[PDB]
């Protein structure tokens, strides 16, 4: 099987560097080097993310889409930056304006064809394609607009292969932009109707989870990114490993989406202990479920405790008892019968790889489909209206060839999306 | 990628020489042009040894541009790029815009079309002018004017030094500034503002010195500006393009004018004291005594701030220091704006003049923003105008220079809707 | 024998929570000069980002019919709700 | 079986360091080290006080509750201080004011939830929980108030598991504080109605017993503490050892409490001879009962000779004849028929471990439930009234959100408690 | 955890320089700020290599604060933290509180809000003033005043140097001290008192020297004070927080004023004599000739004492030495108070000036307490007042300074109920 990553925008891009920083080491691939793999198993399934050309050069099969040179020229001028074949860099030296409209209708719409071109060169690579990974932020141009287009096109070209989306939904407390809800509401819209698996991460849900669950005092972006990339590795790549009970994107999809919206999840990693001290090793297993299922530790902003779950997928990856795994999951399902929805006898989807995260003994990625994420699109949707009402920075959109009915559309859509999700919380 | 710059008016040129100084100073390029892309968005690698500037200089009296071609830096620019009109400056808009200023414009443009070509996919022109002057108000008025048409497809961020609230110089100043605002308004992208007087306070209160030479205020803006282009167009952990600004900074087409502010302003001689915390500098940003503008947040609700940091800064430190702020409430942000905080993180710490009077910290915050505050500053400057116009005062000086009762009265009405604009976009929910 | 009436014990709840049993706070003239000051401390004690946007901007009645502006309205052993912008959801606060 | 110690306040804390200083050696557990145990028996039952994580790191399962950093930061910065998992430290950097009200209603009430949290993490450790050990002083904030709360909550969470309380009731002659009877009367109140086994120690009953029963001329606190900790080791831990006739907290409880009040005891150690000289070894056994049953040697302030006993528990721990033990106890019960209450044919509860205190040949902890302790709560209760009457330092309580009826309550309650206890002395 | 300090009035500043001296002296921090948490509750680690002061200095004449920025220690504080009002001091409350003193307060506060922020969960402000002065009585009056409102949620222990019983200085003194008492009364937590004259006795009778420079009395309080904050906020076998005090020390809301006392006051040159026993020093504490206050326990029943010990002390030694006392009866403690003995044990012994005149023992007892005794001291100081007010004496000096017949007469009535208060809480059962 296979997949083809997609680094839309700067963020989605910045993260690319971290997702690939990791993944590679979790596959023994040095900058341009080959497979130094401490083992021999980190190779029989690599294909999922690379391509064979030389014999020591397995190049990441991702796409780097962005209308701001400097960015990709920071990712390509640093560490692992020199492993991507230049063909991968689909830049847009234009003005990468922070407008969803500027990267979806006017500026991005041009650079698109020169992207799809490659997304096809990579898809028609070889063997059988599974789906595409998509990273980006719903709070900018090259991210929400142009990346949200990249998919609307992808999903017309292969409505068969899957589409996981890793979105950095606009953090609450403080937004890293001003129109944010504009660029956001507009991209979520496109999401709820193309990709079929979305993993929403919040820069501040991370800080928290990174400053209190990792006594880490100076959580640089690199970190946040790093933590995130840690989860997306547990998801995909991982399951493309052996296991007593293994799954793969689809299983994950076909066990997690009760209703076609596409629904968004909230990823959570397992061993998340501070370096030295904490290295408690309390990782027998009840310790991992202890972790994963708590409020804090959910990369999302919202707290599960604020709304039932529809599905859950503990994708563990480290030798354990299909008994102490299958078992724990249960008590968990009974101690919290309250929030776990009922019309699904077994919400949880236990998954079990074998080999764990390179240096760790036992981990377990969590992919939750809780109704709690209602209380986020609400947020976003609110911010919109409060500012849409006055058409705040709307001239930067319309003046870019947009529509007063376009914004209406998205909000509503994504706004209805909130509605539905409640239809199950009850 | 790049951003040309047109320093217009003696002042815009003095400030220019300054901002231009700080530059090489933090790029290892001696005044001889030679250093031993990155920063190419402000310097062209002409010949095979040098670093010819990436801007131009426009004054109608030679005096001031002359001094540049005397003092080291003399070697820095191209003999060509420093435009002059031996003729007369005239502290009057009209003459500088219409009558005289006209003659030079072509030639002026030519360079910003000759320098705009040589490059590689540019982003815009950082314009440097002094609102209340002759060559600075008038001229530019039509320079930016002729730009908005020749390159509507770019950024027009004009960095102005608008009229000291009580310590103005020219007798007419307002005539010249109500006129540079109305003519440039429909042409700029984002107009940065640095108040000459409100900067003195900083030199008195936050650095201590009753001996502030113009050469200092210049070192200051010369700093805040370095935080804009220089370092930003320079790689970092959270890059921010020029476009970025206007996008994340202007809510509405009016060439909106944010305010420049810097965090660490502390005098050398203090240079040894234990440095300030990420939290303190952040907080210093919300103090109406450190903002290079006599527009004390007397009520003006911020509506978007671009916190450009530089030096050793942990993104969480920021995505926390800002969080704390977002909840101080006494800092009331506009309604229609959930989050209006563009966090720009650079790497390389600031770079203080070897021995001026600037502390020299290992991190700073050049936060700029649009604040419903200027509702004031414009008001107080508009009123001025009327008083004189109300009696025609120095009107005969413009009329006789190819202007009319029109341009004045019709540029007054102009700003009028700038007093209503900056009022409506705020104060209301 | 000086005149006094001690502070006031109240149970503060954050509008829209139906989970957190609020936090108890004391209020008087010696502790908080006004509601703004109390609200200032309330932001710190109730500081959140799920039920309270900016933490705590206003204090409403157990039902949310009217918000308190003066400390003189706070009675002993009372029940209050924290608001900022969000609307009242009427939950089993005291139930 | 198991238990989870609780170091409430500074005192209760200071003592923690001594109770664990000891106990560990009585279980071969070095600072962070493991079981160096001279034997193999000091391990089959450790669980009662530790947890398995590493394999050399059996960490004490206690709680360190205190609103004064410096304290726990003296216990954590000294000897065995680095064995407690940091998670154990439930500090309250607030102003640990010396007010019962400040650590029970205003300041402590906050830090409570962050405690109960852990008291549950430790309870739900493993196997089966027996009860919790509680150390503190009834003459301060973090001690009487906040610790007296910790239990009122514990006893609502597991009204099944037991609750031994080690209280440092306010010594007579001189009070090491001023409001003492305030912080005290208020905590005893909470005790008589939650914990079901209390061992009251008196800093001056110790001095005495430590300056005349140990020619010790400079009895530092460390000592007193050390002596106390010696008794609480004989009690618990001990009985969790083999024995011809062994008991355990309950036996101790179910043989010592005739009436539900909870009743408080007065612990007494056996071999209490000065170092060099005295090392008389007159420890055949009549020598231990000689000891234990004398007036002096009762860690309590009051003297048994001043009031009958209801129950007694000689918890011996050193190879001896179930005959010379069971026998002695008798004569003792007949030479003093006077004071030993009659409606209990056999007041005494003989208990007999095997292994003795590490370096000793034969010892025997004494846990007396004598009616004599009436003459102590009297004391306390007196001090109250004499000062309550004038509301002395009452503003420090009320001003902290208290009640004029709260103090009334406690005194009465604890005051009645005096009454009852006499109902048997007669 | 910490406790800021505001030394107000020349005196409060002289005493300040002193108490501030003893500090570094026993913390190995040379006058250069550098030493080669623990004590962080009084010093901020500005980085960095330095320490700086965790306090401020307020005088309306420069003279006295000036001298600090001359003599080594010059390096210790921040040039900023030493507030001055070049204007006029005026040995009159009114002027210092109202009229002049007002102008500075804001600024003053700013530091105790700027220094109060920088820290980590503080506990309060140890205030240092000289009751009968202009800048010391008046000013503070409103400083503590503005504190009780801005931080009602903390400790306000003001360390005063109230009027020598017969050896006063200022002619008005009482006017200034009946006024600092009434205005601060409803704002302080615990007011420590050290009588200037009654300290001389100690210098004559318990150290022998008819040459006591102010610089000495300061070394003394500079000692007793070190026993309060310094060492106490410092780990030990029986720690005692600041809150602890007010709690274990004030029976009633009146900002009650205990008295400071020290045990080992013996002159160097005696320095070799066999040291005193734990029992002797303990006993020395109940002698009305060693208490830094002319309030000889002429009848005043103690109602709470905080025996702060430091050095090599066995808790039993104390919990015995005190027992012996509790039964001396001639030391009669209040009725409504069973036990009123807060035993505070520290480790590190005292630290005497290298070569002043203080013995230098290996253990001391800084016992402070509330004694029905001050019923006197206040009385004798109140009476004073009347005599003059009875004739208005220097009244025109205050009136003309924004005061009225009100503030005097109404602050007299104030203390009146302080003569009844300190009477009722005792003498009766
Ligand atoms: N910060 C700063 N402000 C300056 C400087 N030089 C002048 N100004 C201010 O800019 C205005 C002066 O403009 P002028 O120098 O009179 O005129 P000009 O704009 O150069 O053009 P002409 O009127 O034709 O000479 C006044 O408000 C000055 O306070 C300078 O070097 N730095
Ligand atoms: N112990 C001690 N007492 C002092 C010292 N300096 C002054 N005093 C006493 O404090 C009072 C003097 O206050 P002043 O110096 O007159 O005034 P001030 O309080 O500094 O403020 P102003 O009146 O405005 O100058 C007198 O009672 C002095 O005996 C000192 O260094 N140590
Ligand atoms: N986790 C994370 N968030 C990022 C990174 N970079 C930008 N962001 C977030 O992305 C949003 C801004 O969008 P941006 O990526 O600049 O948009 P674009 O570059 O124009 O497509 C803000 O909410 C940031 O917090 C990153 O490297 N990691
Ligand atoms: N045996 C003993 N008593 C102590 C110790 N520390 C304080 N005490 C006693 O505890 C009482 C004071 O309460 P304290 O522990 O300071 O209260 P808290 O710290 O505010 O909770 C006094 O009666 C002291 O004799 C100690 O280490 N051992």
């Amino acid at each position: 099987r296979e997949i083809v990553h997609i680094q839309a925008g700067q963020c989605g891009n910045q993260i690319g560097a971290k997702f690939w920083e990791v993944i590679s080491d979790e596959h023994g691939i040095d900058p341009t080097g080959s497979y130094h793999g401490d083992s021999d198993l980190q190779l029989e399934r690599i294909n999922v993310y690379y391509n064979e050309a030389a014999g020591n050069k397995y190049v990441p099969r991702a796409i780097l889409v962005d209308l701001e040179p400097g960015t990709m020229d920071s990712v390509r001028s640093g560490p692992f930056g020199q492993i991507f074949r230049p063909d991968n860099f689909v830049f847009g030296q234009s003005g990468a304006g922070n407008n969803w409209a500027k990267g979806h209708y006017t500026e991005g719409a041009e650079l698109v064809d020169s992207v799809l071109d490659v997304v096809r060169k990579e898809s028609e690579s070889c063997d059988c394609l599974q789906g595409f990974q998509l990273t980006h932020s719903l709070g900018g141009g090259t991210g929400s607009g142009m990346g949200t287009l990249l998919i609307s096109k992808i999903r017309e070209e292969y409505p068969d292969r899957i589409m996981n989306t890793f979105s950095v939904v606009p953090s609450p407390k403080v937004s890293d932009t001003v129109v944010e809800p504009y660029n956001a509401t507009l991209s979520v819209h496109q999401l709820v109707e193309n990709t079929d698996e979305t993993y929403c991460i919040d820069n501040e849900a991370l800080y928290d989870i990174c400053f209190r669950t990792l006594k880490l005092t100076t959580p640089t972006y690199g970190d946040l990114n790093h933590l995130v990339s840690a989860t997306m590795s547990g998801v995909t790549t991982c399951l493309r490993f052996p296991g007593q009970l293994n799954a793969d994107l689809r299983k994950l999809a076909v066990n997690m989406v009760p209703f076609p919206r596409l629904h968004f999840f909230m990823p959570g990693f397992a061993p998340l202990t501070s370096r030295g001290s904490q290295q408690y090793r309390a990782l027998t297993v009840p310790e991992l479920t202890q972790q994963m299922f708590d409020a804090k530790n959910m990369m999302a902003a919202c707290d599960p405790r604020h709304g039932r779950y529809l599905t859950v997928a503990a994708v563990f990856r480290g030798r354990m008892s299909m008994k102490e795994v299958d078992e724990q999951m249960l008590n968990v399902q009974n101690k919290n019968s309250s929030y776990f929805v009922e019309w699904i006898p077994n919400n949880v989807k236990t998954a079990v790889c074998d080999i764990p995260p390179r240096g760790l003994k036992m981990s377990a990625t969590f992919i939750g489909n809780s109704t709690a994420i209602q209380e986020l699109f609400k947020r976003i949707s609110e911010q919109f209206t409060a500012m849409f009402r006055r058409k705040a920075f709307l001239h930067w959109y319309t003046g870019e060839g947009m529509d007063e009915m376009e914004f209406t559309e998205a909000e509503s859509n994504m706004n209805d999306l909130v509605s539905e999700y409640q239809q199950y919380q009850d | 990628r790049e951003c040309i710059s047109i320093h217009v008016g003696q002042a815009g040129v003095q400030i220019g020489n300054a901002c231009w100084e700080l530059y090489c100073l933090e790029h290892g390029i001696q005044p001889d042009g030679q250093m031993p892309d990155s920063f190419n968005t402000f310097f062209s690698e002409t010949g095979a040894g040098k670093h010819v500037p990436r801007a131009v200089f426009v004054d109608l009296e030679p005096t001031v541009i002359d001094e540049v071609r005397t003092g080291t830096y003399r070697q820095l620019f191209h003999p060509e790029q420093l435009i002059t009109g031996k003729e007369d400056a005239a502290n009057n808009y009209a003459r500088g815009h219409y009558t005289i200023g006209k003659e030079i414009i072509d030639l002026v443009l030519d360079r910003i079309r000759k320098l705009a070509d040589q490059c590689t996919g540019l982003q815009g022109f950082s314009v440097f002018h002094s609102f209340g002057g002759g060559t600075g108000s008038g001229f530019t008025s039509l320079l930016m004017e002729r730009l908005s048409v020749d390159y509507g497809k770019k950024s027009k961020l004009e960095f102005s030094i608008y009229p000291a609230p009580q310590v103005s110089t020219a007798v007419v100043e307002p005539y010249n500034s109500i006129l540079t605002t109305h003519t440039t308004l429909e042409h700029s992208d984002c107009a940065f503002m640095v108040d000459n007087e409100a900067i003195y306070d900083i030199c008195r209160r936050n650095l201590d010195i009753e001996r502030p030479t113009y050469t200092n205020l210049n070192r200051l803006i010369g700093q805040i500006v370095s935080s804009i282009t220089a370092s930003l167009r320079f790689d970092g952990a959270l890059n921010v393009d020029l476009t970025e600004f206007q996008t994340n900074l202007v809510p509405y087409p009016r060439g909106h004018f944010p305010l420049a502010t810097y965090a660490p302003v502390i005098s050398a001689e203090k240079a040894y004291h234990e440095q300030l915390s990420v939290a303190e500098i952040t907080n210093a940003c919300f103090e109406p005594a450190n903002q290079m503008v006599k527009c004390d947040p007397r009520h003006g609700k911020y509506m978007a701030c671009c916190l450009l940091y530089r030096g050793d800064v942990v993104p969480k430190d920021v995505n926390a220091a800002i969080a704390t702020i977002k909840t101080k409430r006494t800092i009331q942000f506009v309604d229609w704006c959930p989050t209006g905080f563009k966090v720009g993180i650079n790497y390389e710490p600031p770079t203080v003049v070897p021995g001026g009077d600037l502390a020299k910290v290992q991190r700073a915050v050049c936060m700029l923003s649009n604040t419903t505050a200027i509702a004031e500053a414009w008001a107080r400057l508009d009123h001025k105008f009327d008083l004189m116009y109300a009696k025609r005062a120095f009107v005969h000086w413009y009329v006789g220079e190819g202007m009319e009762e029109g341009e004045f009265s019709e540029a007054r009405e102009d700003m009028a809707a700038l007093e209503k604009d900056y009022e409506e976009v705020g104060v209301d929910s | 024998l000086s005149n006094e009436k001690k502070a006031k014990k109240v149970r503060f709840y954050r509008n829209g929570d139906r989970y957190f049993k609020g936090i108890v706070y004391a209020v008087s003239s010696d502790r908080f000069r006004s509601f703004d000051a109390l609200l200032a401390d309330l932001t710190r004690s109730l500081s959140d980002n799920i039920n309270l946007p900016q933490g705590v901007r206003y204090i409403y009645t157990i039902d949310g019919s009217r918000k308190i502006g003066s400390m003189d309205e706070l009675e002993e052993g009372e029940s209050y709700v924290c608001s900022s912008d969000n609307f009242f959801k009427k939950v089993e606060y005291t139930k």
